[PDB]
């Protein structure tokens, strides 16, 4: 039951955002003012985890020392913190047989991979990881999905068909989608072979990615063998359905409200917006948590640190945040 | 050898400082009184300091902060009388305590702003009225926060006040304009918070400072604006009034007598208001802010007997 461990794989994404993340990580960039490794770690810290392993595949001198100076390597952190050193650029996967040729893992654990933001109960999704553990003894996985219908479309890189069941939300099949610029490639095939004994399922669109799965340490074992595989839905989640191991079915489930994840700037923007306005009720801004801000809150969605020096004849619209120290001038808006 | 009466003590030192104002100078003067003419009895000491505070008094009645200072000084040699030292210790042990006014009292001013920036917040117009100068000493730290806000400036007619505060804090770099005195109920529409200071808190919360504090007061109920007034503790006095008429000037409030030739025709009808309770909401003081049902409790304790 209890035990959790952890592990996040940041570091995969620096052909997203190449003009910057050259010089310092991903998940050293601050989305609010501060940068978002703890937008993942407070989460999964309230999840109430054991151990973390921050896979670092570049920049790594400069990951340890904002950890070593963070608040996770201090005698009362919920978890204790670890990192894993990297030669540069693996593909994902193959650090989860590096890790099985290390051997630490055993229990649940989360696979979150890139960097969230979330306001999910994570207590809520234990009890139905338990009932897949009940009612099915060839499980794999749990993939928490939003359900974002009010937009498809508009999420950016990757759009997907989270192909699932009506009654148990077990994933059926999956397939990747191009994008709304391209007219041209209008197809996607689900060869009903393996629709057999389904007889209800349901196809979205509407379901936005954000990586956080949370298995069995039976599925590392799993992923041993196999190694074809280098993503870790494009060709895993398909590539452990698809009739190629028999006995071992997925599960997926799907959330109502807001959990999302960095895609690039077209999400960026969006996912900061959503979370300095009050879209991400309870994780706010205005609670001064991670480096002890001083943050207020305004009506007109305003966020202001202390010894912020507003001039004279200056106006601020909606949905801004000045950190502290700041001096701003006449006539500016 | 000084008889501390009227001007050869009182008066010389008003004109050393234009910052110190009438209470504590009257507070300084009543203790160098006995912190010279002490003649080693207890009798004729409470003698002389109460026909100086009553010659004092009568100097100038319609200066009512004067009778504020001339009657705390009593509560204070009323309570350092008491302790019972015998009066053998007290010849020195009152005159040692003494000069702890022109140590407290003056840099209370201060201690006002220490408490009270903690009002006007982010871009609040201000509507003051009269030459008050502890509102002045709260705005100046206020400005000396850097803090974002506007001040509007009253007329005081007759009493000249209101063009002394846009010649004050304009020099120190504050937006402000001076709105006419009678221009209140077309503003206090937008005005967001209005301060006064007082000349005097009766036995409820009151403000008898100047001519038209009742007007501006009643503009701010009817406007549902907050009316705040900056003081400070040696502004206690003992006089209750009931109506809206305090004591006199000279006559009544509605003269109708005849003007001889060409005199003054201006100052005709009152010059010092009465606020009630209801129309102030919170005080400054240096006892931290106030309620007007405080700062009753605290002019009805040390009054009885």
């Amino acid at each position: 039951e209890d035990r959790l461990q952890a592990v996040v794989l940041t570091d995969s994404y620096e052909t997203r955002f190449m003009p910057l993340t050259a010089v310092k990580p991903r998940c050293l960039l601050p989305l609010a003012n501060v940068p978002l490794i703890e937008y993942t770690l407070e989460f999964l810290a309230k999840a109430g985890v054991h151990e973390v392993f921050l896979i670092c595949s570049s920049h790594a001198n400069q990951i340890n020392d904002y950890i070593e100076n963070s608040k996770w390597n201090l005698p009362w952190s919920p978890f204790k913190i670890t990192t894993i050193m990297s030669p540069e650029a693996r593909c994902t996967g193959d650090v989860m047989r590096d890790l099985d040729n290390r051997g630490i893992i055993t229990g649940d654990f989360i696979l979150v991979s890139g960097d969230v933001l979330t306001n999910i109960d994570f207590s809520k999704m234990l009890e139905f990881h338990k009932k897949m553990h009940l009612q099915d003894k060839d499980h794999i996985s749990t993939m928490c999905l939003s359900k974002a219908s009010t937009y498809p479309k508009t999420r950016t890189i990757e759009p997907a068909a989270f192909v699932l069941d009506k009654s148990t939300s077990r994933c059926i099949y999956y397939q990747d989608l191009p994008l709304p610029s391209s007219r041209e490639k209008t197809s996607i095939q689900i060869d009903p072979e393996l629709l057999d004994n389904v007889d209800e399922f349901v196809i979205r669109n509407d379901l936005i990615d954000c990586r956080i799965d949370i298995c069995t340490s039976h599925v590392p074992l799993i992923f041993q063998e196999n190694f074809d595989y280098q993503s870790l839905r494009t060709d895993f989640v398909k590539g452990v359905i698809s009739s190629d191991i028999l006995g071992k079915h997925i599960y997926a489930y799907l959330t109502d409200e807001y959990a999302v994840r960095v895609e690039s700037w077209q999400t960026y923007d969006t996912i900061s917006q959503d979370f300095l306005g009050r879209w991400c009720y309870p994780l706010v801004l205005d609670s001064n948590i991670q480096d002890d801000q001083t943050y207020s809150y305004e009506s007109r969605h305003i966020y202001k640190e202390k010894d912020v020096v507003l001039a004279q004849s200056c106006k601020i619209g909606k949905c801004t945040a000045i950190g502290s120290g700041t001096k701003i001038g006449e006539g500016t808006k | 050898m000084s008889e501390f009466n009227i001007t050869e003590t009182y008066l010389r030192f008003l004109e050393e400082d234009t910052e110190m104002t009438m209470p504590i100078a009257a507070i300084e003067a009543l203790v160098t009184l006995l912190r010279i003419k002490t003649p080693e009895t207890a009798a004729e000491m409470i003698n002389t300091i109460k026909s100086s505070t009553e010659e004092l008094i009568k100097s100038i009645p319609n200066s009512v902060s004067l009778r504020a200072g001339c009657d705390i000084f009593m509560r204070f040699v009323l309570r350092n009388l008491h302790l019972y030292g015998d009066w053998e210790n007290c010849k020195q042990h009152l005159i040692e305590n003494g000069q702890l006014f022109v140590s407290r009292a003056k840099k209370s001013r201060n201690k006002i702003a220490e408490i009270g920036v903690d009002f006007i917040a982010d871009d609040d117009i201000i509507l003051v009225h009269g030459y008050s100068r502890a509102v002045f000493s709260l705005l100046n730290h206020a400005a000396n926060k850097f803090i974002r806000f506007r001040c509007v400036v009253t007329e005081s007619r007759p009493s000249k006040q209101g063009n002394q505060l846009y010649t004050l804090l304009e020099q120190k770099g504050i937006p402000v304009t001076l709105i006419v005195d009678s221009a209140v109920g077309a503003v206090i529409d937008k005005v967001d918070k209005v301060f006064v200071g007082a000349e005097g808190v009766a036995e409820s919360g009151g403000i008898i400072n100047l001519v038209g504090t009742y007007s501006v007061g009643v503009l701010a109920h009817n406007a549902r604006k907050p009316f705040y007034v900056v003081t400070e503790s040696h502004k206690f006095v003992r006089m209750f009034p009931l109506s809206s008429d305090d004591l006199p000037m000279a006559g009544p409030p509605l003269d109708f007598t005849r003007r001889t030739d060409d005199l003054e025709d201006a100052l005709r009808g009152p010059t010092i208001d009465y606020t009630a309770q209801e129309y102030i909401t919170a005080l400054i003081t240096d006892l931290g802010v106030l309620t007007p049902s405080a700062v009753s409790e605290e002019l009805i304790k040390m009054w009885y007997d």
